[PDB]
């Protein structure tokens, strides 16, 4: 008997289903670590991360909400991206779009 | 991507199909629904979702909520569901999916720069309790009740005076006015009951016009057929509720004579089982009537080994303290024949134990009677909905304030209680009043975080001066509101008017509308429904007890 | 610990009994507040141990005798009442004429 | 029928001829009269008298009292009688026989639906104390004093500043205004004293116009003949009282020079015995004059074994701390030569011990001197009336507020203290301010009754926000009231104006108007009245001490 | 006559040339000047100087001060001098020589009947502290901070909600209004910060118009270049300050990108060292810029043996918690490169330890680095002036409130703290708010003096109701003041408007304007100024610790 | 003594631990608040003695074992945190999974 215990049913949850996804190879060229959050507009991440920014336009990391992917200096890795939904209007970040797309 | 259900529950709280144990009881709830879009849950923190352009949008204050409770497991009379809760202008705005419509799908609760966040993942959120049997013996009762999860207190009294020690009555215009003024200082919504024991209508109309939302008929002031009829006549014309503590002595007549005097008019019977007061030994038969809204006071809930020894001394005594009716009361609650639970604060009741005891009854009944006929699935969801309604929506309906409080529904005052599953019903994580946290466990004030010991309940900003006035309600009768009583006494808190007290009937009590063909044997005191004996066994040990309290 | 107001209030009673306990140990005849605190704290520990209300109502009358308290004290205390968390929840113990 | 006197006393409290011991002292009071009609006493409870149609009538609020204290044993300067007390609109309505005129005889205090009840059978009821030597060093002094039975506090100060530590003065308009504003937060009636030490009239008139009800002349600010004359001139024109702490150093002159400067004008001499301050070693001779209203501060009351050792250190020191005048002061009180008792809070006095010490003096004097020449019968009734007047009506008369408070008389503010005989003068059962209970012993808040341990004094509804403002008074000078000071500072409490401060003389002090031909020997310090030496012996043990306090 | 310097110091406090040890540290201050006229010092008491016609004159209230602090040893950024302090209308009137011009020479602070006295001989008097990194997690933080010597608190929050636990932000108009109302109940001056993380200007303008005096940009709400630019644009037009907790994750860019977004506009960088948050591992380089006003939060001050073990757990973690930058921060403070100290209350900081820790850093730096290049004479006067400015005038300048508070200068609000040398920086003797004592150590309430045990901090008259409202300030933005926000929310306290937030630059920070050519090695984290390594050693034992605290 | 609010607050914790200490001595299996108070007070005394944060984080896991507390208690306490005045000032000690 454990007070307030859960009885979670086994299995898995599929995330961001039915949405466009693409894989991109990313490499950290800076001398300091960079960590990116699940909903950050990937095309506007720290300039030191080298990748096809044009392909990442309107995408974010396809990872569980609230988690992040770290890139130590010199680190290269392939990440999976999922497209933004809603109005698909990007405001903020580095101020590269500030509108729909 | 994909995530396992266990890691998912650890990060966002349980989802559809997962079960959670309520504290250390045998009650298990199963999530019936989840309003999220997997992968789009909002979480607050460094590198998390609720950030500019991401989970937080560009809308002005008017187009977003002031507060969002993220990933809450809601337990209410209408369902046990997982959802985000939006609060705007101190009221419940929506129950749905929070976020930023600019980049997220299905957003119904917009988060913007003007939005504060309370992380509710892994927590259970419920409406605040409503105690309707308060004896205003001391103002300290409000903090004790608020800490337990009760946000509305209805009752009467003037302090530690003999009249108040015995009855929930605030006698006359002067004391009513003084108490309405004093109420602005307490962090709970308050409504007062006047002394309804008089055979002259005008003496009652005055009290109603002064501000009381109900009239209490108590045997100590004379619960005679003449007094009862008089109070009910005025209640019928002023749209206020009548609460009753009948003639235990059978001085003016038996229970059938009292019931006859009431004449099918709406009335709230306090401690319907009888140990707390009422026609000996059969006042319990009142729960069979359509116009009676029956409640229990808490010392008899649930029947345990020490109950009788304790009561006999706390308290002809043997005609009032009956093992037969005390054992049956637990079952009648399980069946929905009794619709509310209350305290009877510092007058045969414990102010901080209304919620705690209601759940101990549910636990004891599950243990003894198994699943309710209404249960579906392998959980105790229906039993949980039936019992939570006893201290939330039902008390709100009985007293005509359900339009303001009583449940988690859009437009109602945002009185919410956040609980950690392991302490559900015992010690709340956060108590919100009208949109602001009013009291919560707080650790070392000088510490580097709010969690270091000692952690104990301390008043927060919602319980302070003007912020408090804005986050609490003082309920008035329609007559008092019309007369400008608030302006005359210069009341600082928000004002709410009661309405619909005369039209409620047993059939309106949520999940507790049973009208059993009940009888009590005059000699043996045995309770029978349809001829079958109703009884239960006394508990030797109860959950929500020694594992949580220091004393 | 998440101490509620009532738990904190009982800490006041426990501490008052600590004072009385030390004075009784020195051989002092206890006064009114000391007597009430000592017998009260005794009952609370009884409930923590799991004794019944019935047992405590009786045991509570044997904590202090008339010769261990000041003159007039037994008459100033017609009864003592305290509540505590028993295994079956909060219960009220009333000890009548505790000092004899 | 018939009932035995013992069973009668047990049910309704003592009646004519019965005696009651005051706490653990040797003082016995005998009931002089009983205003009831045997068989028609009102009692509240299940099946009792105060019920609809029975002891409770059909009258509207305006025709009945708001509160009735049933079967009270009143102890006041005018008598020790058994009666019901009616309170209406926060004021004493009547002292008589309560009930319902419809069925009961001789009813003078009508009880109706608007009436609350406080059961006073077996209890002693007295007016609230009035302490006139308050140093406002901290606001916590008000709760301490209220708990002891003191409901009015007159004094001066601005907090823990050197000036206030030493004197009861609130210096100037700014501080006076700040303190009048702060007073709305305290649960006691308050009147402030300004700094009267100046030789420029206008500097005093300003303070009076700002709101002070008196001017304090203190030696630390220069108690010179010029300052004294100036303060008395302004007092004579503004109808405010002057309090004096004379020149102990004999710097500007001796006691006869100070008395000469006063010139027969009305003045209140603080700590007239001298240990607390004043011309060494004969300031005590002031009690011989008709225009001097003399009081004592409490550390010297009564003379005990540790008094000197304690004072010498608490404090040329030997010229001020004299065993000779300290022993005589107790006797002068017994004889009525000294008319008031006060504290001198946290500045050579104990704020919660004004009442307690006054009774210890009476006890010690009965023990040493026997019965007073004025006693009649085998009781201490006259000695009890002489002493209770020292902290109730006499302080009220001296400061011009006797029209509002000071005794239990019709029309006066209902500041009442309820005591159980065993704790009389030590720990009150209930403290009522302006008709509402303000503080009282209160047990476990979550308990089933208000009596379970721990029981300690907690603030009640009369000490809360707006209810408090309505139940307390802030006394102003006539000039301040006329100037609209209350409206300008936006004072929330009820306002009362002082009057008749210039016309009181020693002859007006109730039961304490003796003007003895007293002398003090310059070398030996011996006090003599009519040539006979006045002295007393130090107590080794006192009542109202170790039997009641935990520390 | 003549008097020896020792007897002189014992009676009037030290004079020119005397040195005093600050608590138990190695810091010694030397009195630089004394504004008195030897023989004419004012002292209060029986037979002392401040008496009618002597040290007290005949002037009306308008021509004399309300309060005088006699013989104070002032420690402030402008000097360490001996003088009397005059306070009139809640503001600092003059620093000079007090007395009566009628008989004394060189009187600049006239004492009359309307003057209260606080004896400061032998005490050190300083301005009240100003903490600018407050997370309003609970209202109890105000009492804790006031007791420590902090009288102004700037920050944001709504109570114990996830958003506030993490950031100093009061999100939106509703919460801002609720908190401005709640502020009237706290005994400290308050100014609120809103949530500045948005890329839509209007969402920020609304918050400023609602009443916030600044906007907090926090990484948890998204500290992106777009958000930063937006908040700074609105700040530039509304004359409010921006506080920053940068992107530790380097998600949107590195420190140079953030600095680029700021574009030379004025900004206050919180916890500039980085352990408390900010671009890892070089946010510390911001102190090289002219437009950056850099502060430290207190858990890292000063570097000790347990710092790292504690922080690592309190808190990629190794990229944020660096021994290299933590050791350097102490030195950068000693050099004037870091200009303020703050708490980061209950969110990686200790609310009652801002002052205490600032002095421990000074002590540790004296011990390790010797005298500052700016010191003159054999004392630590310059080091003391450099450090006291860190929690007084510099925070006032950074937030645009230096026209009201921040130092002991004529015309500023009289927020003063009195310390006994042995407890300097640890436990104050008296805390004055707006001319009234607000909190102070207070002994037994029922005692004959205010000193008997137990002595603990208790609220005084300046912290009560209306007196409190008059003695505290609620700071508003110019827009809110113009909009009538105070009248609309019905704010009771005095109102002050912030101004000059955009024009302050590093060069304006008193005694702390160094802009070093600083660098941090990306791999090793070593801090270098002009190529030279900056570091220090961890303390094993610190002053102002175990000798003063019970726990 | 000039006790600040935080010093007075810690007195509450010390007193709660006195209650737990006596119950453990009677052979009772401690409940939730008792367990938190006992381990917490232990750490505060450790700091007063001059032990390091590192040492206490470890020693704190050996004050109570799973067999000295009620069922479910170890799981209700994932960690315990308390601050105290170490020789080098106030520091935070966090003991993870203190009961095993
Ligand atoms: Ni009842
Ligand atoms: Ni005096
Ligand atoms: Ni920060």
């Amino acid at each position: 008997m454990i007070p307030g215990e859960y009885h979670v049913k086994p299995g898995q949850i599929a995330l961001n289903t039915g949405r466009a996804t693409c894989r991109v190879v990313v490499e950290n060229h800076g001398d300091r670590p960079i960590q990116v959050g699940s909903h950050y507009h990937f095309a506007e991440v720290n300039p030191a991360l080298k990748f096809d920014r044009q392909q990442a336009a309107g995408y974010r990391l396809n990872i569980p909400a609230g988690t992040a992917v770290r890139f130590e200096p010199g680190q290269k890795r392939e990440v999976e991206l999922v497209a933004f939904a809603g109005h698909r209007a990007v405001f903020g970040f580095r101020g590269e779009v500030m509108g729909p797309l | 991507s994909n995530i396992s259900r266990q890691a998912y529950a650890d990060m966002f709280g349980p989802t559809v199909g997962d079960k959670v144990r309520l504290a250390d009881t045998e009650l298990w709830i199963e999530v019936e629904d989840d309003l999220t879009t997997y992968g789009e849950e909002v979480k607050f923190g460094g590198g998390k979702v609720i950030r500019d352009g991401m989970g937080q949008g560009q809308m002005l204050a008017a187009d977003c909520v002031d507060l969002v409770l993220t990933n809450a497991l809601i337990v209410d009379h209408w369902g046990i569901v997982k959802a985000d809760i939006g609060v705007k202008d101190g009221r419940i705005f929506a129950i749905g999916k929070a976020g930023n419509p600019d980049i997220q799908p299905n957003v119904t609760i917009p988060i913007g720069a003007a939005t504060e966040v309370i992380a509710a993942e892994g927590k259970i959120v419920t409406a605040g309790g409503i105690d309707t049997a308060i004896h205003w013996i001391c103002p300290q009762q409000a903090e004790e009740a608020l800490v337990s999860g009760v946000t509305t207190m209805v009752g009467g009294g003037t302090g530690p005076a003999a009249g108040t020690h015995a009855t929930t009555c605030t006698p006359g215009p002067w004391y009513i006015s003084r108490m309405l003024q004093a109420a602005d200082s307490l962090p709970v919504n308050i409504g007062l009951l006047g002394k309804g024991n008089v055979s002259q209508p005008d003496a009652l109309r005055e009290q109603v016009a002064a501000g009381v939302i109900g009239l209490k008929i108590h045997e100590d002031w004379g619960a005679t057929p003449a007094a009862i009829d008089c109070a009910l006549t005025v209640a019928d014309e002023m749209d206020i509720q009548v609460a009753l503590h009948s003639d235990t002595l059978n001085e003016s007549g038996f229970v059938e004579d009292t019931l006859a005097a009431i004449g099918g008019r709406t009335i709230h019977t306090f401690h319907t089982e009888g140990a707390g007061g009422g026609h000996a030994p059969d006042i319990i038969t009142a729960c069979a009537h359509p116009n009676i809204l029956p409640s229990s006071t808490n010392p008899t809930l649930p029947y345990t080994l020490n109950t009788i020894d304790e009561h006999l001394d706390m308290l002809f005594a043997e005609s009032r303290i009956r093992r037969e009716t005390i054992a049956a009361e637990d079952v009648l609650h399980d069946l929905g024949a009794f619709s509310l639970t209350s305290s009877d604060s510092q007058a045969m009741g414990r102010v901080g134990e209304v919620i705690l005891r209601t759940w101990q009854v549910a636990h004891r009944m599950k243990v003894q009677r198994g699943a309710l006929a209404e249960e579906t699935g392998d959980n105790d969801n229906f039993r949980v909905k039936r019992y939570i309604a006893k201290y939330t929506i039902n008390p709100a309906l009985t007293h005509g304030i359900a339009h303001e409080v009583g449940s988690i529904e859009v437009g109602k005052l945002a009185d919410l209680v956040v609980w950690s599953p392991a302490f559900f019903g015992v010690k709340p994580a956060t108590v919100i009043k009208g949109g602001m946290i009013a009291i919560a466990p707080m650790g070392d004030i000088n510490a580097s975080i709010p969690t270091p010991q000692p952690v104990h309940y301390r008043p927060m900003f919602g319980a302070l001066g003007s912020a408090r006035h804005h986050c609490r309600l003082t309920f008035l009768s329609q007559a008092a509101a019309a007369n400008g009583v608030a302006e005359r006494l210069n009341l600082r808190s928000a004002i709410a008017v009661v309405k619909g007290c005369r039209t409620v009937q047993k059939a309106d009590m949520v999940h507790n509308s049973l009208q059993p063909n009940i009888t009590v044997d005059a000699q043996t005191y045995e309770v029978r429904v349809d001829g079958e004996l109703i009884t239960s066994e006394p508990a030797d040990v109860l959950p929500m007890a020694q594992r949580y309290f220091l004393f | 610990m998440e101490l509620t107001p009532r738990e904190k209030d009982k800490l006041l009673l426990f501490t008052a009994a600590l004072v009385a306990e030390r004075r009784l140990a020195r051989g002092l005849k206890l006064n009114y507040p000391e007597s009430v605190a000592l017998i009260s704290a005794f009952i609370m520990e009884g409930a923590r141990d799991g004794k019944s209300v019935a047992s405590l109502m009786e045991e509570g009358r044997h904590v202090l005798t008339r010769e261990q308290v000041m003159e007039g004290v037994p008459e100033m205390i017609p009864d003592i009442q305290v509540e505590a968390t028993f295994p079956d929840g909060s219960k009220l113990v009333t000890v009548h004429n505790p000092i004899i």
